[PDB]
């Protein structure tokens, strides 16, 4: 129950990074893995599943969960992410697309968790955030915001990142307190780097302007 | 129960705000490669002087005549494993395959016929360097393991200079110094007589899969770090001094020199599944060509033998042949 | 003893580490000093250097009078108010002058391995707060500024077990519990 660090580092340099980190009993696994025909086989089985769970998906209240484990056994079998056999950029669009129309995930957390994973596989992330934009699709959610103007800030466009931040704020999206956190952070990122293009009123000095005249 | 469980009442200070050569992108010829493990440990691609690519998919090995095209399938493991590296021998003759059970098989090109398994390996063998008729063999247990191929007792000495997997080795190709890197994120340099390392480098804060001498200059070293790492260094094998370094922003999965140029070119992994070609000089390194070569890392690589084309292979199932000189 | 003033100042230092890797005060809070042969982070901020301080003491009381178990670590969000991580360093007794070199390497191991946590923790997106437990035998004497409390044990939490360093007098090891 209690894997030991030795077994990870016999590992290490298969593990991709990754923002949400790994299981521990995953990569034990990954370790020990012996690479045989048998081996493969056992993960076909178990892929298998989790297709049929996937066909049978519409009967339950929440599908969603189907996919999430099934996202999981991916990420967890194959800890160095995107292989052929890993399939895991297809599986993350499958399940994109799977919701897009569905109320139920509209403001959902999870589903626009699992379209942040996909974004980071796209050539044109700009065209995935305006699509779910368009689709009112995480609109309330402060990581919509923070990946939106993310991509922009990493590309230097600032004010571009803060129109997002507006959009947010009207929005007033949740949890308010980490979307604060977050915009106040940003807007102090972007004094520091790029302080010539901030527009918004800095309340700034004027040196020796005149404060008062006797006449 | 013996225990009391307590907590330090007072509540921790919160955080303050801070204040402070055009190069051709297309690959001139592409084949498939259904079944090739991703897998940083292991080295399943070579390419020959002979000028036969060796790649290894799970269980087999299968050889390609880059002049007339043919294909062949040279080998088939047991069920119970896989290939985890192949190495060519510097006159073509001879494939070394270790495979992840531990043992060593030689198999001769013409009749494709294997000459002899060698054992006592007692893991995983992901690494292979030819040094005349002597090959050397490195382990998941970080052991290294010198055979003469020709005699039937083998084993002809060991190096333990790794507590942990043997990942990077190379003979000079003088055959006067070997270089291994490790998972325990060690460079040694060993001088072909002696058990007793050279020199011991820490710098790299990963593995160092990566380790290549250069051609044109005896003594000069480069190893690559992990995806921690991301560093490629420069060392002198006389010395001990490091003469380079560079940030190659990328988890480094080999480095080749190019034969006919002052450059040297890297593959890497984490993030950025790229190829990279640097020149080189003792003021510095500077980044020449930068191109995305896989969907996913680029895990093995081998340069063809007049030098002008680099293989590469990734899980993506591509085995990709770039126009690297002229 | 001597033994107790050795573990008491690791603690200090892994805690330093803990805070920095994790995020939990800005790197400019901290600054690089060498011990254990490595870069260290340690708070130069006089806040949590005292709160620190204060801590370590009594640890070091603790640790002489061999009345301490565990020092547990454990990390929480300051948005959900939910515990995210939690650190525990397991202090049992055990069953030269090299011998102080031998404990330096493998306290050196251990912080390195800390660092190596790196490679699979979740990164916390979140700003976190922190608090620190002990578990001690019931005789033990507490200070008005330690109080009971639960163990925060974390539910449905990813387990992993790090290496260990062992005095003549105590074996220090590492475990560290985190949701992914």
């Amino acid at each position: 129950n209690w894997v030991h660090m030795d077994v990870i580092e016999q590992s290490k340099e298969n593990i991709e990074p990754r923002k949400a980190g790994h299981s521990a009993s995953a990569l034990a696994k990954s370790s020990s893995r012996n690479h045989t025909e048998k081996e493969v086989a056992g993960l076909q089985k178990e892929r298998m599943g989790h297709e049929r769970k996937i066909e049978t998906s519409e009967s339950l209240d929440d599908p969603l969960q189907v996919w999430i484990d099934y996202i999981k056994w991916t990420l967890d079998n194959f800890p160095q992410g995107e292989t052929k056999t890993s399939g895991l950029v297809t599986l993350l669009e499958r399940c994109t697309r799977e919701f897009v129309r569905n109320p139920l995930y509209k403001d959902d957390v999870r589903y626009l968790r699992i379209w942040m994973q996909y974004v980071n596989y796209i050539d044109e992330p700009v065209e995935l955030f305006s699509f779910l934009a368009h689709h009112h699709i995480g609109q309330e959610s402060s990581i919509f915001y923070e990946e939106y103007a993310n991509y922009f800030e990493s590309r230097g466009l600032f004010q571009k990142a803060d129109e997002v931040y507006q959009k947010g704020k009207r929005m007033k999206a949740k949890p308010f307190l980490r979307f604060q956190q977050k915009y106040q952070q940003f807007t102090h990122r972007w004094l520091e780097f790029a302080p010539q293009s901030f527009s918004s009123n800095t309340n700034s000095v004027n040196p020796l302007q005149t404060t008062f005249e006797s006449t | 129960l013996n225990t009391r469980v307590l907590a330090f009442k007072l509540d921790a200070p919160e955080a303050k705000k801070p204040v402070d050569r055009r190069f051709n992108t297309t690959p001139e010829r592409v084949l498939d490669a259904p079944g090739i493990i991703d897998d940083y440990y292991l080295n399943l691609l070579d390419w020959s002087n002979l000028n036969v690519v060796a790649v290894a998919l799970e269980r087999n090995v299968y050889v390609w005549n880059a002049d007339s095209g043919s294909v062949s399938a040279l080998a088939e493991t047991d069920e119970s494993t896989y290939v985890a590296s192949v190495k060519w021998s510097h006159d073509g003759s001879f494939l070394s395959v270790g495979l992840g059970n531990g043992l060593v098989d030689i198999y001769d090109v013409e009749s494709q016929t294997k000459l002899r398994t060698m054992a006592g390996h007692q893991a995983r063998v992901g690494c292979l360097s030819w040094n005349r008729h002597v090959l050397s063999s490195g382990s998941r247990s970080g052991a290294i393991h010198h055979h003469d191929v020709r005699i039937a007792n083998h084993q002809i000495g060991t190096l333990q200079g790794h507590s942990s997997e043997v990942c990077g080795l190379a003979w000079r190709s003088d055959g006067l110094q070997l270089a291994s890197g490790g998972n325990d994120n060690v460079v040694q340099i060993w001088d072909a007589r002696s058990s007793i390392p050279k020199f011991t480098k820490t710098n790299h804060n990963a593995a160092v899969k990566a380790v290549a001498w250069c051609p044109w200059q005896s003594n000069l070293l480069a190893t690559g770090g992990g995806t921690m790492d991301k560093q490629i260094h420069f060392w002198n094998a006389a010395t001990g001094a490091r003469v380079n370094t560079v940030d190659a922003g990328s988890q480094v999965t080999s480095l080749i020199w190019s034969p006919h140029s002052k450059e040297i070119m890297s593959t890497h992994g984490f993030p950025d599944n790229n190829l990279s070609i640097w020149s080189y000089s003792s003021s510095g390194l500077t980044k020449q060509v930068d191109i995305p070569a896989h969907d996913t890392r680029v895990l093995y690589s081998a340069l063809s033998p007049d030098g002008r084309i680099l293989s590469t292979a990734a899980s993506d199932e591509n085995l990709k042949f770039w126009r690297v000189y002229d | 003893k001597g033994s107790s003033k050795l573990v008491s100042e690791f603690f200090e230092y892994a805690v330093n580490s803990i805070l920095f890797q994790r995020g939990i005060y800005p790197a400019e809070d901290f600054k690089v000093v060498r011990k254990y042969g490595l870069n260290m982070l340690v708070s130069v901020d006089e806040e949590v250097k005292t709160y620190i301080r204060k801590i370590v003491s009594q640890l070091h009381k603790w640790m002489f009078a061999k009345k301490i178990q565990k020092l547990i670590l454990v990390i929480t969000s300051k948005c959900s108010g939910e515990d995210l991580e939690r650190w525990q360093f397991n202090v049992e007794m055990v069953d030269n002058k090299e011998d102080e070199l031998r404990v330096q390497k493998e306290i050196q191991a251990l912080i390195a391995q800390i660092t190596a946590t790196v490679t699979f923790l979740p990164q916390l997106e979140e700003q976190c707060t922190f608090n620190v437990l002990v578990y001690a035998d019931k005789d033990s004497e507490v200070p008005t500024d330690w109080v009971d409390s639960d163990p925060r044990i974390l539910r449905d939490a990813e387990q992993v077990q790090l290496r260990s360093f062992s005095t003549s007098m105590h074996k220090i090891d590492c475990q560290v519990a985190y949701r992914v």
